[PDB]
């Protein structure tokens, strides 16, 4: 029991540590999700200036 | 019990050696610069019981031992305790002699010479090692990071160096030495978990708040929505399991410890803030150098593990530099490792050999000979 | 019967409150901090007889009492406890309903936020006070002391503050807090006094050595010079009788249990003393500060009341000091009064009118603002 | 309290600022060029405490201020601590409104014209000065050195300027400026000071290091003869005394911090030193211009002082210079404070009095005239 407590507390340990790195890679995910969109929007927005410049 | 004569590496901080051997990419454990001394008169007979323990020796035994660190701020000031340490590492964990193996040592390059002279009085005359190196930690983040151009940020137990790295050289007079790291985060956090009932003295207590701190707290991406959020409601609360089976929960305070990184202030201290000397050290290098240290805004030690931190701190960079530069931190999972890391890579560089300080070269030119063949 | 619509105050420690009215001399009346209850059962019936009883009653019935003290370590754990002092003292000594007066309650800035919370709320809705404000009790005790720039070493009942302040401005970093009190002196009194043959145990037997040590002890300026003496002869005993007849004796007892304030490890705790805690707080404190502060050690609170103190602390902190550099102390006649001293000047100051919570703005923000608008 | 309407002239500098009235000897009032600006939380009531402090006022409370100065490198960037050090300057130690009397400012030709242009604004739009006049303070140093003809060795706290001056004009293409100064000699000596075990980051620290300069060191005729003593000899050796008691040993940093002047690298600065500057202002002036210049190599200003440079300065010219000519370096008393009388002696003279810029012509003309009116 203390063994597998100390696994759930290992593995706890573990979920809590994957969840900060979860939530961690989700934030960056969702920044980037952003990033990604923003710089969609930036490829687009340096496309336009290359279009109004070749123009 | 190696099998070559590879050389020894340790990272000697206020916290804890990280030690090994050359050619790893890990230390073989990692040594508390602790020296813990009993507190309380002996009853029983017969108990054994030293007038010291060292390392994991003295957190294991800490329930009756008073426990101090020799480091202060990267300057080894007790060296009686240092040795202990030092033996204790080559003698009953590493498994090492270093009679028969050069041995690198790391350190601030901004610390006073007479800790690279003592280091390198120590391993020749108390350890008799062969050779000597004592490393800049801001060489050794960059090694372990595969990188030659950067800030290096430590913001560790001890110091904050600030170092600007360029093409491998050094830039010193965009230098930021900074009083401000862990040790002093986790006072303030004692100082504001005693406003939440919970009052943190002794050293038993001590070591519980660095543990509270190193699994609850973070630097968040925006202090100012974060502390607004936690001080209103308790979805932002984190629970720690005392020792004793009691419990502390812990609100905005889990945050506003950290912040002291980059709000000095918090503790009285007078300084720029991590964000702001690591600006500064990228505003007075040389205009066409300035872009490649914007690039390269290089992690060293531990902090930099906090959430929020690597986003934080290249925000904060943005927000001071100039347009059209683009600002990228660098935080490999080498993390809080990358000293004794870079140790490792610069200890076994075949270009490297020659800046070893042998012990003939040691025994005619003193101990001032590493202001010559080190740094 | 009072010519004024002035503001109350009360030094409510884990000892004693001081209370009277700002503006005023002293306090009208000294109360314990205690809440007395019955231990045994009653036989003759018609006999009055309370279910508690409070402050100086406690005391005057306490043969058969169980005496609890509300405030422990600086702060208030039993709130119904301190509603009943306050009763008492404000409207049987002080002849005042605090409906129609602000009232000024003392705490450390480093006791749990509870105490300054619980204080204000008590005041605001159980007496209706129109205003209510919680002191530091380092300032109280600069007032009383004719100083604005200092260290202020409070050894109270329950705790030691430790805090430097530089013209008026806090230096809170440097706050050396200590668990170390006079009530831990009583109780490591009561064990030596064990080792002599005198044993106490309940609270009849444990506040009579408490009376036996504010009488009888003393610290000594040179506690291994009074050793070598009070150890050697009787002639430096001093009697004490007991309320039964019988007579206790202490020798060099009589400063070793004092000498725990410079010797914590008497009573378990882990510290040097409180003359480390007066040096460090100095010491981190920036270098155009630490020669006013050196020269401005202020000595308030009880336990300052011990012969030998003011020329101890001197020396002790001389000691620790650079030379060139002088250390003084204050340690005013006004001790142990020097808070309540300093709680009548702050009341009633003019500069300190817009300090006060007025009931309007507690009513509107709850008890939280203590924490945000008294300091 | 002057009897006349004489001209207010100020030498403001990026250290020290130099005030007083035209015709006399001397500035009456030396203040720095200091704004301070507590960094603490105030405790205490009543206790007046300003939001700011200027000159000596911010030098005598700095224990617990931060210390900006205004000036960067020669160039005023904040001008709302300027305009609290002017009015300082006038309304308190010269007991004069500016607008009954005309003011004399300075500044070196190169430096951005934006100074001098708002340096001619705060007068007439803050002060209401009848009339200004921004003058060269090479112009200056020959009027007090008693010189037409010579080269002016002006090394301060913020720049280098270098400017060769023949029969009263000046020759522009001669000039060598270079971001070399005190302050960056200064910040050579913090490092230095570290690397001998005493690091000093804080205001507090940062001026008295700057103090350490000013009272310990020099340059030496000949340096590597004096480093080789140094690093030979404790004869070299010099103590100065800190606030607190402490005391500091400085060896060759006494002069290393110096010779920064002469070995700009030692603050990352692209240079071969000041005597390579003043050589070449020598040298590429016309050779019929040439030979008056060498014979009247004039210093002014600060770090003149240092003992060892005005023989260091024509040591290295003469090395630099052809054979046979004559190299002089004239270095009076009144150095440091040489700009100032130069002030007070041009803005005093007949044909002077038709340079000034009036409260209409500078009206009507906008804050551009200063660069048609005064240089
Ligand atoms: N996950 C984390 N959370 C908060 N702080 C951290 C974390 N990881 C490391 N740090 C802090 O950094 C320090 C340990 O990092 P390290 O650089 O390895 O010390 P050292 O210089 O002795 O090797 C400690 O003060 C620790 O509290
Ligand atoms: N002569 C004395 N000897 C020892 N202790 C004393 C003496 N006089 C007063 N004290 C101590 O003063 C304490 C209460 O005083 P006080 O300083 O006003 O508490 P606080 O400041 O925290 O409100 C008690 O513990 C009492 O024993
Ligand atoms: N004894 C000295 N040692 C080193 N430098 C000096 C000495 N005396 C004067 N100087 C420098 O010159 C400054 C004062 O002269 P000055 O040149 O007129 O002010 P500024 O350069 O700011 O215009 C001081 O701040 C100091 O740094």
């Amino acid at each position: 029991l203390e063994r597998a407590e100390e696994r759930a507390e290992l593995s706890e340990g573990k979920c809590a540590e994957l969840e900060e790195e979860l939530k961690t890679v989700t934030n960056n995910l969702k920044s980037l999700e952003a990033q990604a969109e923003k710089y969609s929007q930036k490829e687009d927005r340096y496309e336009e200036e290359i279009k109004v410049l070749s123009d | 019990d190696e099998d070559e004569t590879t050389a020894l590496v340790c990272d000697n901080g206020s916290g804890l050696v990280k030690a090994g051997f050359a050619g790893d990419d890990a230390p073989r454990a990692v040594f508390p610069s602790i020296v813990g001394r009993p507190r309380h008169q002996g009853v029983m007979v017969g108990m054994g019981q030293k007038d010291s323990y060292v390392g994991d020796e003295a957190q294991s035994k800490r329930g009756i031992l008073t426990l101090k660190y020799p480091i202060e701020h990267g300057i080894i000031t007790n060296w009686d305790d240092m040795e202990k340490i030092w033996h204790h590492t080559f003698y009953n964990e590493l498994r090492v002699a270093p009679e028969e193996h050069p041995t690198l040592l790391t350190e601030a390059p901004l610390n006073p010479k007479a800790n690279r002279e003592k280091m390198t009085q120590i391993m020749f005359e108390t350890f008799n090692v062969p050779a000597m190196y004592v490393a800049i930690q801001a060489v050794l983040s960059l090694y372990a990071s595969g990188r030659t151009t950067g800030i290096v940020l430590d913001s560790g137990d001890g110091v904050t160096h600030n170092v600007p790295i360029y093409e491998g050289y050094a830039l010193p007079h965009a230098i930021m030495r900074l009083d401000l790291a862990g040790r002093d985060l986790t006072d303030y956090l004692m100082k504001i978990l005693t406003e939440r009932g919970y009052s943190f003295v002794t050293t038993a207590e001590r070591e519980i708040v660095r543990d509270i701190k190193e699994k609850l707290c973070y630097v968040a991406l925006d202090f100012e929505n974060e502390m607004a959020t936690a001080a209103s409601s308790s979805s932002l609360e984190k629970s720690y399991e005392l020792p004793d089976g009691q419990v502390i929960t812990i609100g905005n305070e889990r945050f506003r410890c950290p912040e002291t990184l980059f709000q000095p202030s918090f503790i009285g201290m007078e300084s720029a803030g991590i964000h702001e000397t690591t600006y500064n050290s990228i505003m007075k290098c040389d205009i066409d150098i300035r872009k490649d240290l914007y690039a390269n805004n290089v992690m060293s030690g531990g902090t930099t593990m906090y959430p929020g931190i690597a986003d934080r701190m290249q925000k904060e960079i943005t927000a001071l530099a100039p347009s059209t530069m683009k600002i990228k931190i660098i935080a490999p999972p080498e993390r809080k490792y990358s000293v004794w890391i870079g140790g490792s890579i610069l200890a076994s560089l075949s270009t490297f050999q020659q800046m070893w300080i042998t012990k003939q070269e040691y025994d005619e030119a003193g101990p001032s000979i590493v202001h010559r063949k080190c740094f």
